[PDB]
């Protein structure tokens, strides 16, 4: 993990050698293993309006 | 909050003013989800009704946007040592869920290791509330945000008269004029990591406000994670702790 | 927040400045502040409220 946290949009773990990124509640990771897509409409740790 | 700007629209949507038996606020919380507000367990001692107004930004102007909820259940971590302010936490359930909207969205809870390593090694955190705008001076009828730097444990130990316990971290300014304050207890400490903000603390306590040589002390939520979540499904009795 | 406003039970302190009690005004039972003569042994050493004015405006 550590340098640029791990290529992932939020969480990261060291799984034997590799970094196993995950996401917070209601974010689904991307087919990368890195991004966490917003599942809700107003989700956790986001603030503002539209666009 | 002594110092630091008012919060604009958008800004602090994971706040909660725990209001009382008539219409004054006395402590703060974080929206964790649409049924539970997070707060400091010492707050539950200055109230009778703790009517949760979620949506309120600038008190005075008590016009439509806000919404008071009442509570269905409060839980204080059993180990909360009362004039110790240790394990100073409560998640409380509400009867009426939160339809998030403008100025209402939840704040994310981290997971313990990424939290110490990545998040709490960041320079600053954001704390908010309507509490006192100076120590010997009264309450902001405005939700204010203060960006505040994490201090080092070793340093803020010396600085206190009271015991900083494993469960605590301080943050703020020493000489600079800005701190958390009276009636901000419970209100959120969030850390953004690249546009997700996470909850790193609860506002716990202080010796006065914006004090000299003195930093503000918060409840380290990393250390509190599984507790929150246990309670997250079985509310009621405090359990194990 | 302000931990200077309390120590909430009554500690035991009939300690004169002869004994080394500090006078402090902790808030009393709603309305306003008290006056207590904080015994040496019990003294945490916190910068407590010297007075009624600046203790009431501070803690009430």
């Amino acid at each position: 993990c550590s340098l640029d946290n791990g290529g992932c949009d939020q969480f990261c773990r060291e799984e034997r050698s590799e970094v196993r990124c995950s996401c917070a509640h209601g974010y689904v990771l991307g087919d990368d293993s890195k991004s966490c897509v917003s599942t809700e409409r107003f989700p956790c740790g986001k603030f503002t309006q539209g666009r | 909050i002594v110092g630091g700007r008012d919060c604009a629209e958008g800004e602090c949507p994971w706040q909660a003013l725990l209001v009382n038996e008539e219409n004054e606020g006395f402590c703060g919380g974080t929206i964790l989800n649409e049924f539970y507000v997070l707060t400091a367990a010492h707050c539950l001692h200055q109230a009778k009704r703790f009517t949760v107004r979620v949506g309120d930004r600038n008190t005075e102007q008590e016009e439509g946007n806000e919404m008071a909820h009442e509570v269905e259940m409060t839980v204080k971590h059993s180990r909360f040592v009362k004039e110790t302010y240790d394990f100073d936490i409560a998640v409380l359930r509400l009867k009426t869920p939160i339809r998030f909207r403008r100025n209402v969205a939840p704040a994310c809870l981290p997971e313990k290791d990424w939290a110490e390593a990545t998040l709490m090694t960041q320079k600053t955190g954001i704390v908010s509330g309507f509490g006192r705008t100076h120590e010997k001076g009264r309450l902001s009828s405005t939700l204010k945000m203060l960006e505040v730097p994490y201090v080092d444990r070793s340093t803020c130990k010396l600085s206190s008269s009271f015991t900083i316990t494993p469960n605590m971290f301080c943050a703020g300014y020493d000489t600079q004029p800005e701190d958390a304050c009276q009636g901000d207890s419970g209100g959120p400490h969030v850390t953004r990591f690249k546009d997700t903000y996470f909850v790193t603390g609860i506002v716990s306590w202080g010796e006065g406000c914006a004090r000299k040589g003195k930093f503000g002390v918060y409840t380290k939520v990393s250390n509190f994670l599984k507790w929150i979540d246990k309670i997250m499904k079985a509310r009621a009795g405090a359990a194990g702790s | 927040y302000n931990r200077l406003c309390i120590k909430p039970r009554d500690w035991i302190d009939e300690c004169d400045s002869n004994e080394g009690g500090e006078r402090a005004y902790f808030r009393n039972g709603k309305g306003g502040c008290d006056s207590f003569w904080i015994c040496p042994e019990d003294h945490t050493g916190a910068d407590y409220y010297s007075s009624y004015r600046d203790c009431f405006n501070a803690c009430i």
